């Protein structure tokens, strides 16, 4: 249960790290394409153990982690629902996302904006 | 200020004064109807889209569709590419709006239709225990739920 | 082809080819003259090395500060990381132990 | 068009309507209204596909009609059926796309399907993964579209249902199969008919590896979820055989109609378009005058 | 308070006696350093404003635009460097000096604790205006655009004197926190119903009612940059913030009298934003998508209910951001084609690529993207909208879907397509546009990060 | 391309209708050995009716073409993919950065590329020099009032450039990228 | 089948979905003794099985969700628990089933009944 | 940390391990692998910054405001008395709304824990919701944008002068 | 061969 | 890379790998297929007989004579 | 793969030797259509939907009637597709 | 048969009867169509191929084109019967619809609120 | 440089555009294209498999495979 919440968001966060390394100079390189490749698959083997444990147990949370504005009576903030759905459809749109990542370094290899393309996919 | 648009011609010395103006033929130089909407002097070119323009001319603008110095229609904007075409389709358009329109409507009357004949199993309604649930399904813990009883058949 | 645009459009081609000619890198283009390409990556492992230094940057450093953040939150507020409740069956649990076998009927047909 | 508009992007409003199930189950309106949009979504989408020329037109028309068997689905009460179906329909319409991009690069940026054909053994790997993606797709019996597709027609059909809408489910089934068999009769058998100087080849690493994990995927992830997950909806055990035979029925019923009507173009007797035909292809003229008479209206009023 | 208003007037003196190589560069450290300082200003209370003083005080609703007018000085600056390089260099001082006079107004109108004050300043940034749009503008159009301007806020704010001198006559007293203590319900009188218009058409004039809203096009358009970008980014939101504050007074004859502004802006908000779809002109198109904005702030105001007055903060000082942006970039497309024309300058992707994701950005703002305060604001005024009436998503909804097309529109149109052939002036972005896209960008970008701050005083 | 006309005669028209007849049976008769065959059905009605001489009847053959062409022709035609209305229509337009943005470069961005500036100098140095001939060659070519064709004339004499060229000359490639 | 003798044949002699059962239970049965249920409340709600799960049935679902989360990772062995839940719900849709036609069947009898006077 | 009375946590019933099958359950590893190599370094730099922070404890307090008199008690332009009297009512409505937000937690997190049967198992936490929600919209609602504790005082005698037509009824 | 690349200046 | 030359109205070319991983993945893909049906045919077909209706008797449905 | 202009002349050659209408062995690079071959407007119609049909690009009307040559038809698809070797 | 056009359908080049006039004032008109065009492009080609401009090639037609949709409006405007009717079922039409529209709503809600017939049981935030 | 084939190896001869031109022959007609058009019915293009054919692909092997590993079940319990 307790790497459960750690696992989940990280499967989310280490997405965020090719758009942060964007304004590095591996944007700049012929490199971006294939970190980026690997950045997903990494993202879905690490995804792949939550839906171990909901099919182990059935590990179902909430994590309202960031509390962004209180409205008066209504609580804005910032909560993932790590339920079947989503523990479920991650690892599937993540591998996908791999394959297709996959396909286009090589589909879109003659384009000059293959790092945006690849940006963008993320 | 000779070259900008004006008032609607009414002598033929005016309309010839507007035509060499938009670098146009007097003949076929034709104003709006002077209708009060305050189109004035300015052309009515035919109402077709840039999309139907030879495609293969050497354009000055080739995205617009255009040439430099050449009348630019009053709908230009609502007529460029990325809106509005008025390029001819295969199929007359009566006919594209009789098949659509009448397709729509017969699905939606046969959806009406088959919402009157439903599809359905020869079953009776299924059962659950605990008078149907009813404290599970929210119910007031307080008052009794009426009896529902289901017999072995 | 009138004769003069077919003499047009030669000299035209030829212009043109010239052009395209002229637009064709000479043996090399002067590149500006890297501390860490320099000892640190003078020809260090480009297998093991790049494929785990990688999976620590990306993998390794986030699920460390994603933890520590289920240290510097979860416990520190309440109702933060709600978890659903574990289905319970006729099984014993584990901090009061029990359990309520049900009443069982008997078909070995099907 | 593989990422998006096939497997994640355009299945967010299906997993929008799964997210709020238990709220969709009190109120039945609502229920009749995405069952009656996803039967239409499924016959319209269905029926333009069957006449485009266009590989990546047919594809994103099958992707419509899978989502309104998704929203057709939901309409039955069945969530997780839905959520089921948009996983393995992720991994079979993915690897078709991705196989009608190979055919593309390699074809140089051809996408009709009438300038290609004779592909079967040139591109053996893609063909070999487009003939089981159309397999998953069209609900073959134990591939990853089989435990959803299947399971998505026999519970509609034992379900107090709109019958019209079960009819033009049925009838989206039959020609999902006819659209599968053009995109292999038009491009795959057949003599070739793309231009000369042949430059096929699809000896890189990345394309290989990528339609291999999908084809794994496609074949194999099926059996895994539906035996992983915990059941979650009530089975539909008992069922009139010929009811339980239906969505395979069908689907050899289309197959064998569009194969059928494929070998009659070999014919030479060159005839004129019909209506029908007319209409499947300009997808029921619907982008013809919704696209320009209110966008019409719209900007003339502004102006 | 004065730790903000002296500095501003000690502007004045620096600019006048500095070198003529350093007039810029001193401004825009100075004003920098006062928008750095009036940063202070945001710590309010949760319950009681900030009372500075007898004159000046300042509440979640006066620091927000405060801090936007502080940081907008610069802005203009940078902006106005260009264009403004080769006037002689009095001149030069004079348009600083104009610009740092209408801040310095704008600073006490927002701080003022008396209405007739209030009023004195709020009328009194129409002649720095006025001047900067009738003397610095390109166009012969400039004459007739500050006289519609100045001929439209007077006739509409004379009343509101009248009416202001009237309660300050009858009550004892204008200074806010005393009107809003002893606070009087106005009876259906007609006397009444004509003090509420007095009071309330002023403010109607400033952020412009659709119907009013006729001197907006010309101002921001005939008026140089800087004139158009607080014209857009403050003298718009001067109306919305004269509006929350005096409807304390006009309650609860506002309930029936709002009826024909509600309708007003919640179907001119679709109108102005249908007009943006079919509008030639970039300076044009952006001042109708800011009427079509500013009709939402008009609707939250007049329902009177705490997620329309939060939206409508939020919504101001985000629409008071983009329109500012929007109008610097419009201004270096007109520097470099010299033409205001939207379709003469074509695919300008691909010749100014940092500038083209200045736009889309810039665009995605203005169409409410989540997460951005744009949104946020929308988004509260449409709830609260929804409240006051379930028929109001309607209007909402499709003025939402236009306000997405008129964006994308303009931004395919300027940023996208084949390069004009024959332009050949378009020169690479200067570190001067590119830094103040990005001034105009970031803080809009972090507001998202910390909302409580720009949400109002009813948070 | 080339410069058009005023108008088409009666037998440009009739072979820009043969062109599209052939093209829209191909796209029906997608088979090769099929739309062969009626390819030459095709040929022999434009064939039986090609020695006709009234042109008013000529006219009367080629309206009941167009009539039957129309009625007959494909709602989804095959279109080339660089061609217009094909997939890949304007796909490269956004990589053709023309020429005179690299006058705008940094000479630090120019010292990367020396001999292909120097050789882009050249090239500056001939249109400037030219420019003065192709101004005078056209004024006298040129009909008094003004011109009536945009066909425009080569360069007669030596040493001269045809007029107008440099935009036609230093246009971007198709695959610039 | 039972459709089209509903809506092209006598509607009033075939059942309606909705409104089953019409007759009373009781009634034409000398005596009808109730469907025991396995499961208890508690139990159900401890397994928190979802409501529509929650029949007659419950029982053999819970013994498999428990041979589930026991058999992991071996996710192929619960066939025969499987099989007991299954075969549960065909003899309980076998029961509902047998219901429709009883209320066919009486409605026939009672036209027989109509026709008699 | 937080008082668990206010918020309130159902003892938590977590079945025993009873694995059946022979096979390697994979979650057992790979939380013993995560334990090793997340949790160990994780706890190891917390009980750093912990002994960090308990070198150096200082404190930080709850400020606590006095009654004041209320709007009931106060002349009509006793302008001070008004003041404080709003200030302590504004005060009072940021502390009902505070606790109405409490009980809306509560509610969330019973609904989220008690899974599939949320609806029956959360009954008292919507009994409770729907009194809270109840008596503060009575109190607070419809008050406007301009909302004043005189304000209140108007709807509480409107709603008292309807009780007591009611009562005479 | 490679042939020069036509580009905006993307130094500034 | 022209490790696989282009052509002309020749005919195409091809390699080994490819053809062994095309026949491989099409051959466990009918393997897959038939070993389930094998297994599980009860899924395609029906693991219970639908229960006939009018073979059912009056006294079994718990019905009286008229 | 660039096409070259040798390319380009082979494979239009090519393409003309294909033609039944047109003898091989007198074909030539400047075998004006028109003149020295038979061939009439169909004709010229035909072989460029050949030659466009096999170099897979099409080319405009205004142009197509003005080929004649086989040597204009290499040297307008070296413009086309900027082949300068 | 045969193909009807629309506005937003024209009818077809090849299907239009004017495309086949063959009189010889046709073929001048044409001709003179021509000889602007050719005009007009060489004076653009002649200012865009000169090595000597370093701006823009100000169209006179595009200046005309927005000249007359902005600022040629109000003085060729003349308030007609038609211009005036159209203005108002334009301008005031739509507002009174919406007023009737919402003023009904507000009505039926605050009457339901009145009578205690509407139910606002979580309604804490407006 | 591609080694362009033989221009005089392209025949009608059996290929189905053969059949084209012996009924354009009973008009009266003659293909003049059949030659340009022959190499797509020529070569190792000549042969491709029925629909049938094509969704059977490695069913040989498939159906091998699973006899074996049918007998391997059977054998070993």
């Amino acid at each position: 249960m307790n790497p459960f919440a750690s696992l989940t968001l990280t499967t989310l966060i280490i997405l965020t790290i090719p758009i942060m390394m964007s304004n590095s100079n591996i944007y700049k390189t012929n490199l971006y394409p294939n970190y980026v490749k690997t950045t997903v698959s990494y993202a879905f083997t690490l995804s792949l153990v939550p839906l171990l444990m909901f099919m182990h147990t059935g590990q179902e949370m909430i994590i309202s982690n960031w509390h962004w504005m209180t409205l008066q009576t209504v609580e804005l903030s910032l909560s993932f629902k790590m339920d079947y759905f989503s523990v479920m459809f991650i690892p599937v749109a993540l591998f996908v996302t791999w394959s297709i990542m996959e396909f286009s370094m090589w589909y879109m290899h003659s384009d000059p904006f293959i790092n945006r393309f690849f940006k963008y996919l993320v | 200020k000779d070259m900008f648009p004006g008032p609607y011609p009414k002598t033929p010395e005016e309309r010839a004064a507007a035509a060499k103006k938009y670098n146009m033929r007097v003949e076929d130089y034709e104003p709006y109807p002077d209708d009060g909407m305050g189109y004035g002097d300015y052309p009515k070119l035919p109402d077709r889209s840039q999309q139907e323009r030879d495609p293969w001319y050497d354009w000055d603008h080739p995205d617009l569709r255009l040439n430099w110095g050449e009348p630019i229609h009053w709908d230009l904007d609502m007529y460029i590419r990325n809106r509005v075409d008025t390029s001819p389709t295969p199929v007359s358009w009566n006919t594209m709006c009789k098949h659509l329109f009448g397709f729509v409507a017969f699905m939606l009357f046969m959806f009406w239709v088959g919402e009157i004949y439903p599809s359905y199993q020869p079953v009776g309604p299924k059962q659950y225990p605990y008078n149907d649930l009813y404290l599970e399904r929210g119910g007031d813990p307080t008052k009794e739920p009426e009896p529902v009883v289901h017999y072995e058949i | 082809y009138t004769p003069d645009e077919k003499l047009r459009l030669q000299q035209l081609r030829e212009l043109r080819r010239r052009w395209l000619k002229d637009q064709e890198l000479s043996p090399r283009e002067p590149v500006l003259p890297f501390l860490q390409d320099g000892a640190p990556w003078k020809n260090v492992i480009y297998k093991t090395y790049r494929h785990s230094i990688f999976a620590v940057t990306h993998v390794l450093i986030p699920v460390w500060i994603i933890h520590y953040y289920l240290k510097y939150h979860v416990t520190a507020k309440p109702y933060t990381v709600v978890e659903r409740k574990p289905r319970i069956f006729p099984g014993d649990t584990i901090l009061e132990t029990g359990e309520v076998i049900p009443l069982m009927k008997e078909f070995p047909d099907q | 068009s593989a990422l998006l508009h096939s497997s994640t992007m355009v299945v967010a409003g299906v997993f929008l309507l799964i997210r709020f199930y238990p709220l969709m189950e009190t109120n039945k309106l609502v229920q009749t209204m995405t069952l009656c949009l996803g039967a239409i979504t499924t016959l319209f989408t269905a029926l333009c596909a069957i006449t485009q020329n266009d590989i990546k037109k047919i594809v994103a028309f099958s992707t419509s009609s899978q989502l309104g068997l998704m929203m057709v689905t939901i309409g039955i009460n069945q969530p997780h059926l839905a959520f089921l179906h948009i996983c393995m329909h992720a991994f079979f319409k993915a690897m078709l796309f991705m196989c009608s991009g190979s055919i593309i690069h390699s074809l140089n940026d051809e996408q009709d399907i009438r300038k290609m054909g004779g592909l079967y053994k040139a591109m053996p790997f893609t063909t070999t993964a487009l003939i089981i993606g159309s397999l998953a797709l069209t609900g073959m019996p134990y591939l990853t579209g089989f435990y959803s597709k299947d399971l998505i027609i026999e519970a509609v059909n034992m379900s107090y249902t709109n019958a019209w809408a079960l009819l033009m489910t049925l009838i989206a089934t039959s020609l999902t199969a006819a659209y599968s068999t053009r995109i292999i009769f038009f491009a795959f058998l057949g003599k070739p008919r793309f231009p000369p100087l042949v430059l096929i080849n699809e000896n890189n690493p990345l394309l290989i590896n990528s339609i291999k994990r999908l084809l794994i995927g496609s074949i194999f992830a099926g059996f895994i979820i539906s035996n992983n997950i915990p059941p979650m909806t009530v089975p539909n055990t008992t069922m009139p055989l010929y009811m339980k035979m239906t969505a395979l029925i069908v689907t050899i019923m289309g197959f064998m109609l569009a194969l059928e009507l494929n070998n009659t173009t070999y014919y030479l007797k060159f005839k004129y378009p019909s209506q029908t035909y007319k209409f499947s292809n300009m997808l029921g003229y619907y982008p013809s005058i919704m696209h320009r008479l209110p966008t019409y209206h719209n900007l003339s009023m502004s102006q | 308070m004065l730790k903000i208003i002296i500095p501003t007037t000690m502007l004045l003196p620096m600019t006048w006696m500095s070198k003529h190589n350093m007039i810029w560069i001193n401004a825009t450290v100075h004003s920098l350093l006062i928008s750095l300082i009036s940063l202070s200003l945001l710590n309010q209370l949760g319950e009681n404003s900030l009372n500075f003083s007898l004159t000046f005080f300042s509440d979640s609703l006066s620091a927000p635009l405060l801090v936007l007018t502080t940081w907008l000085l610069p802005l203009m600056l940078m902006a106005s460097q260009s264009h403004l390089s080769k006037e002689t260099t009095t001149r030069k001082k004079l348009y600083i000096t104009m610009l740092i006079l209408l801040q310095l107004f704008l600073i006490m109108t927002f701080t003022a604790t008396e209405l007739i004050l209030f009023y004195i300043l709020f009328e009194a940034t129409l002649v720095p205006t006025l001047i900067i749009i009738t003397r610095w503008g390109n166009q012969t159009e400039r004459l007739n655009a500050g006289l519609y301007f100045l001929f439209y806020t007077l006739a509409g704010s004379l009343p509101l004197l009248v009416a202001l001198v009237y309660i300050q006559n009858t009550t004892g007293s204008l200074n806010f926190l005393i009107i809003h203590y002893w606070s009087h319900p106005l009876s259906n009188s007609w006397s009444n119903i004509f003090m509420w218009l007095a009071c309330i058409m002023a403010f109607m004039v400033k952020m412009p009612l659709y119907g009013l809203h006729l001197w907006l096009p010309k101002a921001h358009v005939e008026a140089p940059i800087a004139g158009s970008m607080v014209l857009a980014a403050v003298l718009l939101k001067l109306g919305g913030y004269g509006m929350m504050r005096i409807t304390t007074i006009l309650n609860p004859l506002t309930n029936y009298m709002a009826y024909p502004f509600l309708m007003l802006s919640m179907w001119g908000m679709i109108m102005t934003s249908s007009i943006c779809l079919r509008q030639t002109d970039l300076k044009s198109l952006i001042a109708y998508s800011s009427v079509s904005h500013m009709a939402l702030v008009i609707v939250a105001i007049m329902i009177q209910t705490p997620w329309s007055f939060m939206g409508a903060t939020a919504l101001m000082i985000a629409h008071g951001l983009t329109s500012s942006m929007l109008f610097c970039l419009a201004n270096t497309n007109y520097e470099r084609v010299h033409s205001r024309t939207m379709i003469l300058a074509r695919g300008l992707q691909t010749l100014l690529p940092l500038m083209a994701t200045w736009w889309l950005m810039a665009s995605l703002t203005n169409l409410a993207l989540p997460p951005s305060i744009n949104l946020i604001g929308e988004l509260f005024i449409i709830t609260a909208s929804f409240s006051w009436s379930n028929i109001t998503i309607i209007l909402m909804g499709m003025n939402m879907m236009i306000t997405a097309l008129y964006s994308l529109y303009m931004l395919i149109t300027t940023q996208r397509g084949k390069y004009t052939h024959h332009i050949n002036n378009i020169k690479a972005s200067f570190t001067r546009e590119n830094a103040l896209m990005a001034l105009h960008i970031l803080p809009l970008l972090l507001l998202t990060l910390n909302p409580k701050m720009i949400l109002g005083p009813l948070y | 391309f080339s410069a058009p006309a005023a108008y088409l005669t009666h037998q440009q028209k009739v072979l820009r209708l043969y062109k599209r007849a052939l093209r829209h049976l191909e796209s029906w008769c997608v088979h090769r050995d099929k739309y062969r065959y009626f390819a030459c059905l095709m040929r022999a009605r434009f064939d039986e009716h090609k020695n006709e001489k009234d042109m008013v009847k000529a006219t009367q053959l080629l309206r009941q073409a167009e009539e039957e062409f129309w009625y007959g022709q494909h709602p989804q035609p095959y279109i080339f993919p660089e061609s217009p209305g094909g997939t890949s229509y304007e796909r490269y337009e956004c990589y053709k950065v023309p020429e005179w943005c690299l006058d705008d470069w940094h000479p630090s961005e120019k010292a990367m590329y020396p001999d292909y500036f120097a050789k882009r100098e050249q090239w500056k140095r001939l249109r400037r020099e030219s420019w003065e001939r192709e101004v005078k060659q056209l004024q006298e070519e040129t009909p008094p009032g003004g011109p009536r064709t945009e066909a425009l004339p080569p360069a007669r004499k030596e040493g001269d450039l045809p007029p107008l060229w440099w935009h036609i000359v230093t246009r971007p490639r198709e695959r610039p990228m | 089948a039972h459709l089209a003798r509903r809506y092209l044949g006598d509607a009033s002699k075939e059942p309606d979905p909705l409104r089953m059962p019409t007759f009373p239970p009781d009634y034409g049965f000398p005596e009808r003794k109730e469907r025991e249920m396995v499961a208890t409340q508690q139990e159900m709600n401890d397994a928190q099985l979802m409501l529509q799960q929650r029949d007659y049935c419950a029982h053999y679902l819970i013994q498999l969700l428990k041979c589930k989360r026991d058999s992991f990772p071996n996710f192929l062995a619960c066939k025969h628990e499987q099989h007991d839940w299954d075969y549960c719900e065909h003899l309980d849709y076998v029961k509902r089933m047998k219901e429709f036609e009883r209320e066919r069947r009486l409605l026939q009898r009672k036209k027989r009944r109509e026709q008699r006077e | 940390s937080w008082d668990k009375d206010v918020y309130p946590e159902p003892p938590r019933r977590t079945p025993a391990p009873a694995p059946q099958t022979s096979l390697p359950n994979p979650v057992t590893y790979l939380t013993k692998i995560f334990d090793l190599l997340v949790d160990r370094p994780v706890t190891l730099a917390r009980e750093f910054i912990e002994q960090q922070h308990a070198k150096n404890r200082y404190y930080y307090y709850h400020r606590e405001f006095r009654r004041v008199p209320d709007i009931t008690e106060c002349e009509e332009k006793d302008i001070l008395c008004m003041f404080e009297a709003e200030m302590q009512w504004r005060r009072d409505y940021k502390v009902d709304q505070e606790i109405v937000n409490i009980i809306q937690e509560r509610l969330k997190a019973c609904q989220q824990r008690e899974g599939e049967s949320y609806r029956q198992n959360c009954a008292k936490e919507l009994e409770q919701f729907t009194q809270v929600s109840k008596a503060f919209q009575d109190r607070y609602s419809d008050l406007g944008a301009h909302y004043s504790a005189r304000k209140c005082l108007a709807k509480q005698k409107q709603r008292m002068l309807a009780e007591r037509k009611a009562a005479k009824e | 061969k490679r042939l020069f690349i036509i580009k905006p200046s993307g130094f500034y | 890379g022209v490790h696989i030359e282009p052509r002309y109205r020749q005919f195409p070319q091809l390699t080994r790998s490819q053809l062994i991983q095309a026949e491989f993945f099409s051959a466990t893909m009918w393997f897959w297929i038939l070993w389930r049906f094998w297994h599980d045919s009860d899924a395609v077909l029906g693991h219970f007989p639908y229960p006939d209706p009018s073979q059912w008797t009056d006294e079994e449905l718990g019905i009286l004579p008229d | 793969p660039p096409l070259t202009l040798e390319a380009i002349k082979d494979r239009v050659l090519y393409v003309l030797k294909l033609y039944d209408k047109i003898d091989p062995e007198k074909l030539s690079v400047n075998s004006h259509f028109m003149k020295d071959l038979g061939l009439d407007s169909l004709d010229q119609v035909e072989i460029i939907m050949a030659m466009e049909d096999e170099f897979g690009f099409e080319i405009p009307d205004i142009d197509a009637e003005k080929l004649m040559c086989p040597q204009e038809i290499v040297d307008y698809i070296a413009d086309k597709k900027d082949v300068y070797e | 048969p045969k193909y009807k056009p629309s506005r937003l359908a024209t009818l077809p080049a090849t299907l239009d009867p004017a495309e086949y006039d063959i009189s010889p004032e046709t073929r001048k008109a044409q001709a003179e169509r021509l000889a602007i065009r050719s005009r007009l492009k060489r004076e653009y080609l002649l200012q865009y191929n000169d090595p000597n401009r370093l701006g823009v090639i100000e169209d006179p037609a595009l200046i005309r084109w927005t000249y007359a949709r902005s600022a040629n409006i109000y003085p060729n405007f003349r308030p007609t019967p038609k211009t005036s009717l159209l203005g108002a079922l334009f301008g005031i039409g739509p507002l009174f619809f919406w007023y009737y529209v919402f003023k009904t709503d507000r009505d039926k809600k605050e009457k339901l609120i009145q009578e205690g017939k509407l139910d606002q049981t979580f309604n804490i935030s407006y | 440089k591609m080694e362009l084939p033989d221009y005089k190896q392209w025949k009608i001869e059996g290929t189905p555009l053969e059949t084209v031109q012996e009924k354009l022959a009973a008009r009266g007609l003659r293909d003049p294209w059949g030659r340009n058009e022959a190499w797509r019915y020529s070569g190792g293009f000549a042969n491709n498999v029925s629909f049938v054919g094509a969704l059977l692909k490695g069913f040989k092997w498939g159906f091998a495979a699973f006899v074996v590993a049918v007998g391997a079940e059977y054998y070993l319990e």
